[PDB]
């Protein structure tokens, strides 16, 4: 088919999802090389789990996916298989055996303004853990007390969404990092996404 | 749903919703203190008020929780603080007062300025003007108009706001239950619930005073032995029984006694310990020192400052033109921005205070992974400890001869070390009573024992008791000299400095042994001593977490402060001076004075 992959659409776009509510593309009908993207060499984390990048070259699937957000330096370390914390229980779980890549770069002349940029949100309370790849965007009030809450925030009742605060001065711990998660599936379908 | 649990999670959401909002205020209050306007001012207030009603509004939440039913100590301890009322209690009016009392004083320090009686039209700030006169002058009536003029038309100021400062800070001391503002000052050493290590406010004046005792005999020498110095320098105006003139002391108060270096040198023959004409001669400047002492700390396998620091940081003065407050400020904002404010001279003292505030920054990143209310030193005197850990070590001539500030061929000797010796006793010796005493003031005028009449009074009378100080002009009710040094104008607690005194030799005895320094302790120079540095950063990862009588037992093994390493150091010198002393009087009379009547 020779159509080269829209890397550069999720890569290079303008703006991206809230982690909260992280944003995946289905890449189909394309020749995706893998190489091209690590030799762009911008990304401060590119770790691939269960395939060889090597390897993944020469390699085709039935459909490729990439999930786009951003979150907090050190809070990349969670974007990882078995990981704990704040955004893999409520956010973005990643299963404990996973074949895929994780890819991130600083954002920080990007994604920061100064006063500080409020539009990017990440989930803070939540019921139970996240299964790896659930995505939960409820607005409910959550709850923490035997008192209920009328759909307000209060005592023991607090908005489950909390804001990310970027500002150029911010340490590197919290500056804002851009994530891209490279999925690949394979089904009783034909392959659509080959390399060279 | 257990008690426990419900406190855990609204800690939780506090923590995550109470860092930006400290860190607008951290920096609106950065943006003031580099560059005094009024409406930096206006929008300092705005950052602040914001987060003072935010705390309000938890505090309503946190006072909801049963204290007694949190098991964990730092999750009780967490819980306890938001508690706390803070200046709520104040009425909005008396709320806001306040803090229009005390920007007004801060900013008179930093941009009070004192004009020449020839000249009108030349006016002389604090910084850099009046403390260059102090620290460099020879001529008696020089440095008696400095420091007389700055008394009267500065401190006069500050009088009439001191007075309401004190009324209105020990309403709101009084209404969270502390007897009064001094109280609640020395309530950060405070330390309850933990059986054998609990520390009781009281127990501070105690310990202070018992330990203060074990100083006056070191002192009395080393004031005798530079006032018999002083009487060749100044030659009528020194009595040989009498206290020490304020204004002949090195500074503008009379803090540190570094300055009087150069007129009692031991040994002036031997090469010079004062580094000050090398770091000019070798054309250093306030980058070079500051990499200096980062290249110190990484020795000892300490981070390098963030690319944020070196950004971020003032580190000379910005120029006539933006109006700074040049006091050494070092600056934990949150979120990761770690800065230092500092005018920085091409002067030793610089050097070695460039260590200084930055030891305090490497405490503020260590305990950075700590929960929002445990990011702090242990206590007040930890924290200004971590930075003269550092300074005892840069200042030692193996150092300096290390970092190529002596010649290569300079070799110690007896004579040397005394040099040495001196110098760090008039800084670190000398500052003692003089910190004391301060502190004492203040309590006492806190807790009511000086009434508003006799607080000039009582201050001298102090002054020329603990310290051994005269004032060289008689000062009515009209003044208010505690009011002209930064800290008394500034609000913030003195007693941290004579603690971290104590507290520097303990460390510095407990790393010298990680380092395996074998010898007098007056030669540690740990460098190039990870062993040391991971011993020293094992207790700051802590911040706040721990009880800092524990924290200290950790590493230097004693549960509270102790004065013998202190007395340890010196003790060469001691024997020194008193042989030295031996036909001169030691000790004053409070009686003599260089006035009439
Ligand atoms: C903590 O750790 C650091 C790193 O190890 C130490 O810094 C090192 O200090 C030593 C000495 O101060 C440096 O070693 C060399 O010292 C030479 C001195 O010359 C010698 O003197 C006589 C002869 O004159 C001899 O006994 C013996 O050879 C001495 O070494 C310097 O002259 C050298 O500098 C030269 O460097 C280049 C390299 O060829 C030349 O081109 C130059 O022209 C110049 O002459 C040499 O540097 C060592 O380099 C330092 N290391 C670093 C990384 O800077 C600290 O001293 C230590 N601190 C403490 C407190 O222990
Ligand atoms: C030390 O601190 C001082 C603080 O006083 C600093 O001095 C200030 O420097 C800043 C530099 O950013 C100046 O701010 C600028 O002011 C410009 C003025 O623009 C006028 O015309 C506009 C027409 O479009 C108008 O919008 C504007 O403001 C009006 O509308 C605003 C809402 O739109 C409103 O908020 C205002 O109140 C006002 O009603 C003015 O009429 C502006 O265009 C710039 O965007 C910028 O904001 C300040 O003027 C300086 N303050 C002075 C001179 O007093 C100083 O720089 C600091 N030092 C250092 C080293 O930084
Ligand atoms: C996101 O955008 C950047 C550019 O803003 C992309 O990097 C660019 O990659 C192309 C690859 O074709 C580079 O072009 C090359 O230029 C040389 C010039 O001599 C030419 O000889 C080559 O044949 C090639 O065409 C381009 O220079 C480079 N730009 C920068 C600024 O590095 C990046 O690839 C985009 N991301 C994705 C995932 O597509
Ligand atoms: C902090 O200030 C609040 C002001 O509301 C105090 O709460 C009050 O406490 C007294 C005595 O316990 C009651 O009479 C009031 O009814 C309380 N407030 C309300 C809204 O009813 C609180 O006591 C203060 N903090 C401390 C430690 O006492
Ligand atoms: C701390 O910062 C200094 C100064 O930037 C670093 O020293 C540089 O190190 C790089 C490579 O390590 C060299 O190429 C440079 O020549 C060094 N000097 C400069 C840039 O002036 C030092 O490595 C840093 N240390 C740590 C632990 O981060
Ligand atoms: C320093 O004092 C020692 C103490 O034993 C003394 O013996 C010696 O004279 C001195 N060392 C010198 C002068 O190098
Ligand atoms: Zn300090």
């Amino acid at each position: 088919i020779t159509n080269l992959c829209p890397f550069g659409e999720v890569f290079n776009a303008t703006r991206f999802a809230s982690v909260y509510a992280w944003n995946r593309k289905r890449i189909s009908n394309c020749v995706a090389d893998y190489s091209v993207l690590y030799n762009s060499a911008s990304f401060s984390t590119f770790k691939c789990y269960g395939v060889s990048p090597t390897k993944l070259n020469d390699l085709c699937f039935t459909n490729v996916y990439a999930d786009s957000f951003v979150i907090r330096g050190d809070e990349v370390r969670q974007i990882a298989p078995g990981q704990t914390g704040k955004i893999a229980d409520y956010n973005y779980k990643l299963p404990d055996d996973f074949t895929g890549c994780v890819i991130a770069w600083n954002s920080n002349n990007l994604d920061s303004k100064v006063g500080g940029n409020y539009n990017y949100l990440y989930r803070l309370f939540r019921k139970s853990n996240l299964k790896p790849f659930e995505r939960d965007i409820s607005t409910e009030i959550y709850q923490a007390g035997s008192t209920p809450c009328n759909g307000v925030e209060g005592f023991n009742c607090y908005f489950p969404l909390q804001s990310y605060g970027f500002q150029p001065t911010n340490g590197v711990g919290y500056q804002p990092y851009r994530v891209v998660v490279l999925s690949f599936e394979l089904l009783h379908a034909p392959a659509t996404v080959c390399g060279p | 749903s257990t008690i426990e649990e419900q406190v855990e999670t609204f800690l939780d959401n506090f923590n995550h919703k109470a860092e930006d909002l400290f860190y607008q205020s951290s920096l609106a209050s950065w943006n003031y203190n580099t560059n005094i306007t009024e409406e930096n001012v206006q929008n300092m207030n705005i950052a602040g008020d914001k987060w003072s009603a935010f705390l309000k509004e938890q505090s309503t939440f946190a006072q909801m929780y049963p204290l007694q039913e949190i098991q964990h100590l730092t999750v009780k301890l967490q819980l306890q603080a938001l508690q706390q009322n803070g200046s709520s209690v104040l009425s909005e009016d008396k709320s806001k007062r306040l803090n229009t009392i005390l920007n007004t004083m801060s900013t008179i320090y930093s941009t009070g300025k004192v004009c020449n009686p020839d000249n009108p039209q030349e006016c002389l700030l604090l910084e850099p003007g009046l403390n260059e006169i102090m620290a460099n002058s020879l001529d008696y009536n020089e440095r008696l108009w400095a420091w007389e003029s700055w008394r009267s038309e500065v401190g006069k100021q500050l009088r009439p706001l001191y007075e309401e400062y004190v009324v209105l800070k020990n309403e709101m001391a009084r209404a969270n239950h502390y007897e009064d503002y001094g109280d609640y000052w020395r309530g950060d050493y405070e330390v309850n619930g933990v059986d054998g290590y609990d520390y009781s406010r009281g127990q501070l004046i105690e310990d202070v005073e018992h330990t203060f005792e074990e100083i006056k005999p070191l002192y009395e020498h080393l004031h005798a032995y530079v006032r018999a110095k002083l009487m060749n320098a100044y030659p009528s105006y020194i009595s040989p029984i009498g206290c020490l003139p304020a204004h002949l002391l090195g500074d503008m108060w009379g803090r540190f006694w570094t300055n009087l270096y150069s007129l009692t040198v031991p040994f002036g023959q031997k090469p010079n310990i004062d580094v000050t004409d090398a770091m000019v001669d070798q054309a250093w400047d306030a980058q070079r020192i500051f990499k200096e002492a980062e290249k110190f700390f990484v020795s000892v396998g300490l981070p390098n400052m963030t690319q944020g620091f070196w950004e971020n940081s003032m580190l000379t003065d910005p120029g006539n033109v933006q109006k700074a407050v040049c006091h050494p400020t070092a600056w934990d904002l949150g979120k990761g921005d770690f800065r230092i404010l500092m005018c920085t001279k091409v002067t030793m003292d610089d050097f070695l205070t460039a260590h200084h505030e930055m030891g305090h920054i490497q405490y503020d990143m260590a305990y950075a992974a700590q929960p929002f209310l445990l990011r702090n030193g242990a206590n007040e005197g930890f924290h200004e400890a971590v930075g003269e850990i550092m300074s005892l070590s840069a200042a030692t001539p193996k150092h300096l001869k290390s970092i190529g500030l002596l010649s290569p061929d300079f070799q110690e000797d007896n004579e040397t070390e005394i040099n040495f010796l001196l110098k760090q006793a008039l800084t670190i010796v000398g500052t003692l009573p003089f910190t004391y005493m301060l502190e004492k003031w203040r309590w006492m005028v806190f807790k009511g024992e000086i009434p508003k009449d006799q607080w000039m009074k009582k201050w001298w009378e102090m002054k020329r008791e603990i310290v051994g100080v005269v004032e060289p002009v008689p000062h009515d009710e009209t003044y208010c000299d505690p009011a002209s040094l930064f800290h008394v104008s500034n609000d913030y607690s003195f007693i941290r400095y004579y603690t971290r005194t104590l507290y520097q030799f303990q460390f510095q005895e407990a790393l010298c042994q990680a380092a395996k320094h074998e010898g007098p302790l007056h030669k540690c120079d740990i460098s190039n001593s990870t062993e040391a540095g991971q011993k020293l950063f094992n207790m700051l990862r802590l911040g706040k977490s721990e009880p800092w009588t524990l924290a200290l037992e950790n590493v230097v093994g004693a549960k509270n402060m102790n004065v013998r390493p202190l007395l340890n150091y010196f003790e060469p010198l001691f024997t020194w001076l008193k042989d030295q002393n031996k036909n001169s009087f030691v000790g004053w009379s409070t009686d003599w004075s260089p006035y009439a009547d």
